[PDB]
């Protein structure tokens, strides 16, 4: 029905800048470690960024590392990531993700997963 | 006043049965809290049960998705030993991660809160709160989830920061009337440990913790209440006690390193020695919490490839539930005996016909005269209990 | 870079049978961190395991992963119409990583 | 500070009420434990109501098919005498057969639980586990469901273990702050002997059973704290106590041996001495447990072939349940005082509007001034209870 | 040390808000018992708040028809003061009729229960039933429903036996540690006496008492505890304090006999002198048990004639239901205060929209400062509550 | 046996998680007292909670409309610092409002109560009614909601009697073992003195008032309990603490005199001073009662026009609701440490998705340690609680 909704994806010449929005009820970024994971059109899944519980710790992939933020503002309850300098490499299905880690049990997983956002970098 | 577990450790043939608190069975009609992770540690008169409470309540709304274990809500609640989980319960402290002692004078509880990185230990002796420690590591700050040990009131308490998959500083914490007088970092054989079951081997103490990197043998601490000396090793029976573990044809400890055998994700336990030989429960199942027995291990203290079981016991039915258990020790009329408990964990990750997780507790202890047989599962039906 | 490679490239089997799937990490992995999820093409991940034996909530018990060490796999009692989707490991750490990607196909 | 019992017996004329806990009839709306088999017994201030309690309240799913004597999750509940068994009640031991004692410094506990063949009896003493025994007939072992008594801190048990249709083993265990010091095998002249009703006739104690094979008669067993010594023999009066029974027309006694009248069952009650007369109580049905008398046999103690009356009372009344009594003694000022206790049983052991079985308990003492006529019944309604 | 009352009495202008239960708003949700008949009594350190109750809930199909003041099932409640009457409530004897000191030392009970004619009334002490008594006219044996006095350990109960319109015996008896050592027979000029409210008027007792057949002014008994020594009067005051009564303008009062003006019944109600005048409580209507007011006779305890009130207070408003009241005296610092509770009874003997019956109450001290206005009715809403 | 304070100041860096009783949570399933105004004090052993209780129960029809203040029905809850406000709740008097002290004997509570016009307090100490007032300017009489302080037996409590935003009279009350032996008239520069946070600052008390008239920052009252001489100023921080406040950006103090920006209404908080560092409390919102944050100013009690905060931390989130909050201290074994309690209110006058108004509480200790990151909401779901 509604969960963790991500949004603000569009077409940018390359070079450009963007901002990604994923905003969620219940389902709160208050409670849950965040994760970014993109997708090329036909490849294998690609974490991004991981962004923690508390939003201070803040971890980047190698390959998007210094042009792209995971960052959260009050606003509704949402997290957000900006872009900048993008390229053609970029083009890619974004996700937004939720994790826990028990001290128990280990990985929760990231069992729920945004509908997903649509990006094509191209002049 | 002050408590120094002076006297000789009692001799122990086996265990019997001491509690039970029927938790999940009573909550179908009633107000019971939802708990997880208990313990039992005993002032010089009683003894009493701890559990850390989700907040709410089993037939309640609050009651869905608690199978997650760090959560602003959690309190450590306790009761004397017997009294079921009520709404009258008092609530100690605000902790997702807990410890506590008796001095012989007044109770200390570690409680540790907060968020995973940045988080908070809180020291509270005698209704003050004393003293505060913060995250060396950054990650989640976790402790020992059963008794901590005093001797002549100096308290000591492990507690681990880090990741298992990563670099884990442990530190062991010397407690005096709440204030912390000393800090050891840990040094030995031991990678890592883990919810460590403490026990007053006088003059010091003897933890057994669990593994989760490369292990399915339990670590060893050893602290010298005293000179504030840590030694580490692990436990040397061939038939070793965390799980998921190997199937006792094919297992192996190496009494200095972890064995490198199934050993992705202990459960915590316990395990004491009685000369050369060691006393030690798991559970009757090697991949799952099922089940649950205790046995003596012939020189399994002190000879890796000992696999000579005797006086072995069957607590919890291997068809049964079982999970998190630890060693409390009582101060006897002319030696100190050893006591555990078993947590039954019911509900929700396992057991996907209700939306709730919570445990009953049965607590054994040791006997120097004879015992029968018999089997004290939770008996909750679940298909049955209301939703 | 702890390179889990998911080994069989396509299980390519008939359906209604058994399909055992593998992932294996360069080096020794703690089980803890890893986790399988389905990706049918053109939906989000959906998580089936996590601890690499724990089953996820919905999930039927049809699905037992399991391993340690270095290889864990992932095997399915029965294939179904909806079964066949790609797989893919994933393992928590700085930095996560996911698998190749493992396929099931019809007959 | 011990308890030695050195008074004489207070002048009985007959008994008056002293409590009653209404369980059932609370049960209806509230969290109320399903229970059976109770007792009382009290320290040296008040007093204290013990009961088995089935693992669940009455308003509860698993309060189904309770009618079952031996299960892994009845324990043994204790409250101050009054308090009704509520979600606050502490379960003192896992047990399905139990008994409990005062020395004057802790509370004894005798816990009985495990598979039936193969069962463990737990010694605990001021909230420690003390000791422990094993079946020795390989059978049920069971224990007197009543106050034990302690002279001197020299406690004594009677625990029965062997068929109950048939010849068994019966031993008297002589406890000593916990600790089995002497265990002395049953010698005399009773046959069977379960379930007894113990009192300390100073100075020794006095208990009288119920006998299951064929009797009618209780038995009567004189311990001795000095020596260790036993004697047995049976109730000599001509109106014998047990339930089933003859009429009361044509039914004898035999003061030595059983009188093999409708001796195929029984009903734990109480029986004690004024002199050569006997106060005793008694169900007033003979073929079903209905209703509750007590009354004084002249001569009774001394001479069969008596079946003279006096005093007698009505606890509860012939159309309504009652179930197991027992005695219990009060230290008074000058004197000794003699209570009893009646379980009241409501439930699909015999009524099945309900699916479940438990009881209510009132509570009389004896009185040297005067006392009127009443009956105090459960007044539970199963009709309309919870179902 | 035990309770002599030695002080002098305080100085009073009024009464301060002391206490609520709020006993039925709570019942709505919760589980609460069905009382009525209450009072308060304090032993050296807190006050405790006592009861009789149905044996039942009020969320009960028990508490269906519980209008009823004499059956085998209402036992006495006995909380602090403050703590209602949930499930875990001691109830401290069987009793449809009920009395409590406390001699400085430990707790005595009067419990009268049994059937209508024959009745017994036990004397408990200390926990033990000490001593008891039968009916003597063989009528509805009854006692004060509020608390007895002891100075010097000697406690003082007035029992009523007889009809309820007529002629009846009433005696006042003399307890030592839950043993009777005196009964002195009623002799003076009160012909009906029932429901007493004493209070310690060193050297001795004073009771005012509620005439049930042919007055509206109330009874006075005086009696000495030290010489056994018992004197009969009536109020003397002009506007008289019982219910059914005669308008304040055509109301009289006699200082020696019944006034014979709407005494066909009453309610239980206090009074107690200060020098010459009299401060009383009593219900705003005249002919029903709606309102609670208070106020101060000028020479109204030794002058009839008198109507003059002053200090008058609003305990409870005149469309709000109360019902029986009484007095309680509690040592001060310097001297001796006297306290009143109001009983506001809620239930089916008069409305109509529920099954059951029962009643809160609400506790004023006197005082020596200075007090404002209030009303503190009981707040259940009926029409909602449970069905 | 009298407690002085005698000792220093803990040194504080910061405050540590103490306590969380998770009412609202609880209340969804089980039997939990509609509150608010919560508070925490200390014996010298260990700590209670205290609360003004509306009668009644979250799921109980009496619930509806519980957001108003002043009704007969409200009392004064307490129970120990961790149990939840279940029906075993001992209410201690009938009061609308209330402030609480313990002088190392015995406990006193002060309760207001009555009409809105004439109300009375009465002060009892050692569970007598020692003491009352009556209204002196005739208009709603309201005390600290908080703790008063004892030092040397005489207690101080501080009374607002007076417009509601207007000028009011403000006495200081000194209290001997519940009588009240002096009252001083307020003399300084507070205008408006409500809702006093009080603080043992030996050798006199220091309270941070609510200014509901013409300030933002809030008051500041010196009692000299020796010489019962009062003096009044402001907090001269610039940044206050009252909500409605400015923007931090242009937000000012006077030091002696009411700022006059966003001085309408405000909330109940607190503040002491360490050295000239200045130790205070607020909601992080400036317009709602939402998120908690506690921080230094420094030099904030000497000098206004500073804004340099330090030491800040988080202890309810931005987006959740809290409300009254403040302080109370805990006798260390070298120090005294400073404590405080938030008050989380869930219900009507904003959620409109249910029917009641109630509270939960978050305390936190002073700490000389370090501390980490968190935040500790409620944490109750309304849209699945019962309306
Ligand atoms: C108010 O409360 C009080 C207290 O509860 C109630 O009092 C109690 O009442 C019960 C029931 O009545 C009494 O118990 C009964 O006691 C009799 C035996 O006692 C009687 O007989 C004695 C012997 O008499 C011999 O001598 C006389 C001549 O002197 C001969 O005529 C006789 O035939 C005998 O040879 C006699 O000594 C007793 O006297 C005592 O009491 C009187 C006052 O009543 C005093 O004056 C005396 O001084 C002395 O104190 C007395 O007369 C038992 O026989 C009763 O048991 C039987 O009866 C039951 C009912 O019928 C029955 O269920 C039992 O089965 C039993 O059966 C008898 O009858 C059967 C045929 O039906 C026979 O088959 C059977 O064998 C047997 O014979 C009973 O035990 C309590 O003693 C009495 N308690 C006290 C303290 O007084 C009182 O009832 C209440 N009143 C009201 C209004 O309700
Ligand atoms: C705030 O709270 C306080 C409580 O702390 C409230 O104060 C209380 O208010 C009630 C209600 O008014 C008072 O009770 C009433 O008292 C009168 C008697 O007292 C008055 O008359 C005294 C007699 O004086 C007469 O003679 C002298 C000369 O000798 C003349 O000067 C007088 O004018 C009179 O003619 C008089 O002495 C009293 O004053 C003194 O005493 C008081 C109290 O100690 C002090 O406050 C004063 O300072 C002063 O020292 C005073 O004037 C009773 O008569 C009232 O009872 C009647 O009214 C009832 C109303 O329903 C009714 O039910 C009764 O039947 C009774 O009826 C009277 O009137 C009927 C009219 O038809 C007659 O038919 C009937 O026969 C009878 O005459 C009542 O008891 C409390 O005393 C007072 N308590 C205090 C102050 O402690 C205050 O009201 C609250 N204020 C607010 C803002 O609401
Ligand atoms: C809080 O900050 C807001 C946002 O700037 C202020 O709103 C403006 O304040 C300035 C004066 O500082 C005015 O000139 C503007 O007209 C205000 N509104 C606009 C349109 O921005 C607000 O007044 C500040 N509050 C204070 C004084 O603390
Ligand atoms: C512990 O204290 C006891 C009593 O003071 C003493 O007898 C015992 O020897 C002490 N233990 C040691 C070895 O220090
Ligand atoms: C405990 O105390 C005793 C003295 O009572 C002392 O001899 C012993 O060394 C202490 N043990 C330690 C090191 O805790
Ligand atoms: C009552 O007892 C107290 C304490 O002993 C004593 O001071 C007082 O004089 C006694 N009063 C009388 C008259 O007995
Ligand atoms: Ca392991
Ligand atoms: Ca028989
Ligand atoms: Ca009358
Ligand atoms: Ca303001």
């Amino acid at each position: 029905e509604v969960q963790l909704v991500e949004s603000g994806g569009g077409l940018v010449e390359p070079g450009g800048s963007l901002r990604l929005s994923c905003a969620a009820s219940g389902l709160t970024f208050s409670t849950y470690e965040m994760n970014w994971v993109r997708q090329a059109p036909g490849k294998g899944l690609e974490w991004i960024s991981h962004i923690s519980s508390s939003g201070f710790a803040i971890y980047y992939a190698d390959s998007v590392r210094g042009r792209f933020t995971i960052s959260r503002d009050i606003a509704k309850q949402s997290l957000d990531l900006q872009m900048n300098s993008l390229r053609a490499e970029d083009t890619a299905v974004y996700y937004c993700a939720r994790d826990y880690y028990n001290r128990d049990l280990g990985y929760s997983g990231m069992d729920v997963w945004g509908q997903g956002t649509t990006v094509t970098v191209s002049s | 006043e002050y408590r120094n577990w002076s006297k000789p450790q009692c001799g122990i043939t086996g265990f019997a049965p001491f509690s039970k608190d029927n938790s999940i069975r009573l909550s179908a009609g009633g107000d019971i809290w939802v708990t997880r992770e208990p313990y039992v540690s005993c002032d010089p008169d009683k003894c009493y049960q701890f559990a850390l409470g989700q907040g709410t309540t089993l037939n309640n709304v609050h009651s869905n998705n608690t199978v997650r274990d760090r959560t602003p809500y959690r309190t450590l609640l306790m009761n004397e030993l017997g009294v079921p989980f009520h709404l009258g319960t008092k609530q100690v402290c605000i902790a997702w991660s807990s410890s506590s002692c008796h001095d012989g004078k007044a109770w200390l509880h570690v409680c540790i809160t907060g968020d995973d990185k940045n988080a908070t230990a809180s020291f509270i002796y005698n209704g003050r709160l004393v003293d505060s420690v913060v995250s060396w590591s950054k990650d989640i700050l976790r402790t020992q989830e059963s008794e901590c040990v005093c001797i002549n009131g100096t308290c000591t308490v492990v507690m681990t920061d880090g990741s298992a998959s990563g670099k884990a500083d442990t530190k062991i914490l010397f407690i005096e009337e709440g204030k912390i007088v000393h800090t050891s970092t840990l040094s030995g054989s031991a990678q890592h440990v883990e919810e460590c079951s403490c026990y007053p081997r006088y003059p010091g103490v003897r933890c057994v913790c669990r593994d989760n990197w490369k292990g399915s043998n339990r670590p060893i601490v050893d602290i010298n209440i005293k000179d504030h000396s840590i030694v580490s090793s692990y436990v040397c029976s061939g038939l070793v006690g965390d799980t998921p573990r190997k199937n006792d044809s094919s297992s192996s400890s190496h009494c200095l390193d972890p064995n490198n055998e199934e050993g992705g994700h202990g459960v915590k336990g316990w395990a004491f020695d009685d000369g050369n030989d060691v006393w030690m429960g798991r559970t009757i199942n090697e991949t799952s919490r099922l089940g649950y027995e205790t046995f003596k291990v012939i020189e399994g203290w002190s000879n890796p490839k000992s696999k000579l079981q005797t006086n072995r016991q069957v607590i919890v039915d291997r068809g049964d539930r079982s999970g998190y258990s630890g060693i409390f020790s009582v101060e006897g009329k002319s030696c100190i005996n050893r006591c555990f408990y078993v947590e039954l964990i019911r509900g929700r990750k396992e057991e996907t016909e209700v939306l709730w997780t919570s445990n009953s507790i049965v607590v054994f202890c040791g006997t120097s005269g004879t015992y029968g047989t018999g089997s004290w599962p939770d008996g909750a039906d679940l298909n049955l209990m209301p939703i | 870079e702890i390179v889990l490679t998911q080994s069989p490239g396509t299980l390519s089997l008939s359906p209604g049978e058994r399909a055992t799937l593998s992932c294996r990490a360069s080096q020794y992995i703690s089980s803890m961190n890893l986790a399988w999820y389905q990706q049918k093409p053109g939906q989000a991940p959906r998580l089936l395991i996590s601890a690499a034996s724990s089953r996820a909530t919905g999930i039927p018990d049809r699905f037992s992963g399991s391993g340690s060490g270095t290889d864990f796999t992932l095997t399915i009692s029965g294939l179904e119409p909806e079964d066949f989707a790609v797989y893919y490991c994933q393992k928590y750490g700085s930095p996560y990583t996911f698998g190749q990607g493992t396929k099931v196909e019809i007959k």
